[PDB]
RNA sequence: GUGAACCGGAUUGCCGUCAGGAAAUUAGGUGCGCUUAGCAGUAUUCCCCACGCUGUGGG
């Protein structure tokens, strides 16, 4: 069930203007939080068509969904590109009923379904994490004269490649490797963009107590997450059209929330 | 007061395309057009942190729209009642004093916002009579206390002393 | 014990007291002249009609009422008119009347009154509840028909907006919070603020009982804070009278 | 009212009728008691119409 | 961070609070009374609140009947803003 | 029994009503300055007015 | 602005202000009355003549 | 002009240019009151000129 | 309860009826915003269940 779509973005051409989608586009969280309370529910959507509301997550449906943000030329204009997918219906008339400053251009909803059996020259790009568990967390390198004193932290930190290499022979062999897993293989396979990702996600703590009741009264905090990140293509040749169907609802790779998502 | 001051002097500081918008804003409030906001905004904003006396802000507002619209220069002894009253005496008591007289008077009996237009006739005729100096830290320290009779008679009494003379 | 009926009282324009040259009639409080219904009309005028009448031990053992000349929360304001009756069969020339001149004025006023312990049980009539149940017509009685006068013309009948009752037994009139006339400011009512003069007035001589406050649907408060000055910010018609009824018995 | 009309014709008509049975009448002149300052929306009708509701709702309450 | 960091009529990173309810404007607050929203519609909230009456009476972006005039006055907001003259 | 009719009416620019002086006439009501039309004026020109000419049968004559 | 040439200090630039200007599509409307002309001039038809043609094209080729 | 040119270098040299000697004159700025859209078959210099040439002929034969 | 009691200044009214504020007007001339810039990067990526310890469910 591929809902395969578009969101075409404004993007301003005057950093004197406020500019709502540039400014939005910077923080990875908050673009979840944009593509997520989209199709919100039908619990409430008899009650009020003006999203004047209470903000809260758990009235929002709970199914784990998928984007991914590009850019692309389509013949005389330049616009970021976002092709979302997703097992529920598209229903954008509430998330940017009053954030039209948000979209350049109404977004359409398409019905794609796919089938291409085995050895095919028709497959597309792709978006995944470079996370790798660490080998060594090595005893955690503390300050003060460049030390170190901790024990150990098993942490998903960057992939650690090779030293006497380029990544697109050593990507390369890292996902033609993973590829007989999931049900695929690489023939060619060229990296188009490398690097780092950061997003901010707020904490909600408790210290302080209230006299007449629990400890309402509480204040803030903020945390950073950071993703190594990997746009890569290939032509490709499926090795049965029965289990590559399931990666093509999960994605090589399971960041989902934070961007990495499906072949596309 | 030392803080009515600073926002005249401020608004003296004012150049031509800022009191241009703001001429452009004639019997408008401070909603409608962005720009006329912001300089508000930038005229009013700074001098409540600095002193702690400071106008009204619709008073500021209508302050600045008339300052914009007739341009004159801040003069200590030259309010309201007192060249209003000198040119009322340079006139035949017969037919055009009674008239003048009662747009002079209209004045007494408004609320602050209505008194645009009013205001604009009465300075248009002091512009008339070529005058520069207008004390606009007087007029806008009687005028944010325009809604207590002592102030309007006093301003009233002015106007007869200055007559008298 | 001691029943204190402070009201206020709006006017729309007309003439209600008349003295021999047809002005309204004025006092001289707080060195300003303000306008003055005379305490003798509003008392007949409590009287010498039915609708009161549903009270001959209370107006006149003699009688038993302290009713207060009106004084106005402000200056007086005294307007004049200008009639002609016309001739309406056509002559030589046109109108024909008196050609007169009337005089009206447009006041909020005030009273107080007075009613004690054994001047209402002795009061009796033939009931010893009847010494509740007069009090409890009377309380809003008091602002039931507004006098007479010139309502033929100048049709007047404005009922009242602000209303306190109060049970302290010493005798004084709150005309003192009237010592400086009300001014109009842009944001308040002319009523509204004299509720808040009557209201400044009450958080002061407690210094140096309660207050049991009427206000229709509480559109005015004795004051602006959850520290009430009344702490009986409620009222609706004859719930006021029953409350009294129980609080005297 | 013929007054100045034939240097005003002013020949509007009522926009409000209150026609109420009672043994007490009422003028709504305390409707009005705070002058009507009207808004940029609605009209002088409206926001008096609307303060002489106001007042018809508290004297249909609270009195 | 009640509402999750983010605004409430136009929902975004939020920066700033506003206040509703001007019985006290504040020096003590209670937490159900404000209203935190993010900069632009906030700017749009002193745009309706500075022009007309000052009063008592404040906006409330929460009845859907003070909202078409907050989404225009963001639109010209948009627009109009000048960053380097301030505000 | 009695009937109270109420109307609340906007006028054009207009002088229905005035005082020796010419002046319209003012009432100082909630302690501001009010329009006036006087209640005889109103009285006089319903009593001439065009639906009462079956039932106008008053005459106020000194000829 | 309005820029130094001369450089006698350090890099400044001298008056610095404002213009102001549009652009638009005009719409203009005359009337020339002709026997108020003519008699304004007393009989002078030729001169006339010359007043029309001349304003006719002088409010199109003249701004 | 030499504004930001250390960046850009933007020295790009002309295509058309129309010199005339007249005695009133005229804006051929009303021929792009219409903005120029690209073809896919010409450049944009070379529409721009045909357009010129079109309100240039209007103002020649029509006045 | 006290030179004080208890106590209306009451009713009838159109200010009405005539009125161009009209003749005349270039908003005028002067002006550069401008000097400086890789959107890149392996050797801790903030986490939580969670692997023979780097694959695996998401914030
Ligand atoms: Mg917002």
């Amino acid at each position: 069930m591929i809902y395969l779509s578009r969101l075409l973005i404004d993007t301003g051409g005057n950093p004197d203007r406020p500019r709502p989608g540039r400014k939005w586009l910077d923080n990875i969280y908050n673009v979840h939080r944009r593509l997520s309370m989209a199709f919100p529910s039908g619990l409430r959507r008899e009650q009020d068509p003006h999203f004047l509301k209470p903000f809260s997550p758990n009235d929002f449906q709970k199914t784990p969904f998928l984007f991914r943000v590009d850019n692309n030329i389509d013949g005389n204009d330049k616009r970021a590109i976002i092709i979302v997918q997703s097992v529920l219906e598209p229903d954008w008339d509430y998330c940017f009923q009053n954030a039209l400053d948000f979209l350049a251009a109404p977004p359409e909803t398409k019905e794609y379904n796919p089938e291409f059996k085995a050895g095919q020259l028709l497959r597309f790009r792709l978006r995944v994490n470079a996370s790798v568990r660490r080998h060594i967390p090595e005893m955690v390198q503390q300050d003060g004269q460049t030390i170190e004193t901790g024990k150990i932290l098993h942490k998903r930190v960057s992939l650690t490649w090779d030293a006497s290499s380029t990544p697109d022979q050593a990507l390369a062999d890292w996902l033609a490797a993973k590829s007989p897993k999931l049900g695929f293989t690489l023939q060619r396979c060229e990296l188009l963009q490398l690097g780092w990702v950061y997003g901010s996600k707020p904490e909600p703590k408790n210290v302080k107590v209230k006299e007449q009741g629990q400890g309402y009264w509480r204040e803030h905090k903020y945390n950073p997450l950071r993703f190594r990140a990997a746009l890569l293509e290939g032509v490709l040749e499926v090795d049965d059209p029965k289990l590559f169907l399931k990666t093509l609802s999960s994605g090589i790779g399971k960041a989902k929330s934070f961007g990495f998502g499906l072949l596309s | 007061n030392r803080g009515t001051v600073d926002f005249i002097a401020s608004l003296e500081n004012l150049k031509e395309g800022d009191l241009g918008i703001l001429r452009k804003l004639r019997g408008a409030r401070l909603d409608e057009k962005l720009p006329g906001f912001d300089l508000f905004s930038a005229l009013w904003w700074p001098l409540r942190q600095k002193n702690q006396r400071a106008p009204k802000r619709e008073v500021a507002w209508l302050i600045a729209k008339l300052f914009a619209e007739f341009r004159f220069e801040q003069r200590e002894g030259a309010t309201l009642p007192i060249l209003m009253g000198g040119i009322c005496r340079k006139l035949e008591p017969k037919k055009e004093l009674p008239r003048v007289l009662a747009r002079f008077d209209q004045l007494a009996s408004l609320d602050i916002m209505q008194m645009e237009e009013p205001l604009s006739v009465i300075m248009g005729i002091l512009r008339k009579h070529q005058q520069v100096c207008l004390d606009w830290v007087g007029l806008t320290d009687v005028l944010s206390f325009w809604e207590q009779e002592p102030v309007k008679r006093e301003w009233s009494d002015s106007f007869i002393k200055a007559y008298k003379i | 014990m001691l029943i204190e009926i402070h009201m206020i009282q709006n006017h729309s324009p007309a003439n209600l007291n008349r003295d021999d040259l047809g002005a309204p009639k004025t006092c001289y409080f707080g060195g300003v002249l303000r306008s003055r219904i005379s305490s003798q009309c509003i008392k007949r005028s409590i009287r010498t009609s039915n609708d009161f009448k549903a009270d001959i031990a209370l107006c006149g053992v003699e009688a038993a009422l302290q009713v207060a000349h009106a004084i106005s929360t402000h200056i007086a304001r005294p307007e004049i008119d200008y009639f002609v009756a016309a001739d309406d069969v056509p002559g030589e020339d046109a109108g024909a009347g008196h050609i007169g001149e009337s005089m009206f004025a447009s006041a909020c006023f005030y009273k107080y009154f007075s009613i004690d312990w054994e001047q209402l049980v002795k009061n009796l009539k033939g009931d010893t509840n009847l010494a509740a149940h007069t009090v409890g017509a009377f309380l809003l009685a008091a602002a039931k028909t507004n006098p007479s006068g010139k309502q033929n013309s100048f049709a007047a009948h404005n009922y009242p907006d602000g209303i306190l009752v109060e049970f302290k037994n010493s005798p004084i009139s709150y005309a003192n919070a009237f010592v400086r006339p009300v001014s109009v400011v842009k944001e308040s009512d002319l009523v509204e603020q004299s509720i808040g003069q009557l209201s400044n007035y009450v958080n002061d001589i407690r210094l140096g009982v309660i207050g049991f406050w009427f206000s229709p649907n509480n559109r005015y408060p004795l004051g602006y804070k959850h520290s009430k000055l009344a702490s009986r910010n409620i009222g609706n018609l004859n719930e006021l009278v029953g409350a009294v009824l129980d609080y005297i018995g | 009212p013929s007054g100045k009309q034939n240097s005003f014709a002013a020949h509007n008509y009522p926009d409000g009728i209150l026609v109420e049975f009672k043994n007490s009448p009422i003028s709504y002149a305390n409707a009005f008691v705070r002058p009507v300052s009207v808004v940029k929306e609605s009209d002088l009708v409206e926001q008096s119409i609307g303060q002489l509701s106001n007042y018809v709702n508290d004297i249909r309450l609270g009195y | 961070v009640m509402d999750h960091a983010a605004c409430m009529v136009c929902k975004a990173p939020a920066t700033t609070v506003q206040h509703v309810n001007y019985r006290r404007a504040g020096g003590k607050e209670i937490p159900e009374d404000l209203r935190a929203l993010c900069r632009l519609c906030a700017d749009a909230c002193t745009m309706l609140e500075y022009g007309s009456g000052m009063t008592t009476n404040r906006i409330d972006p929460c009845d859907p009947i003070w909202r078409e005039r907050i989404l225009a006055k963001r639109k010209e907001i948009v627009e109009f803003r000048s960053r380097g003259q301030r505000f | 029994m009695l009937i109270e009719i109420h109307m609340i009416q906007n006028h054009s620019p207009a002088n229905l009503n005035r005082d020796d002086l010419g002046a319209p006439k003012t009432c100082y009501f909630g302690g501001v300055l009010r329009s006036r039309i006087s209640s005889q004026c109103i009285k006089r020109s319903i009593r001439t007015s065009n639906d009462f000419k079956a039932l106008l049968g008053g005459v106020r004559t000194r000829r």
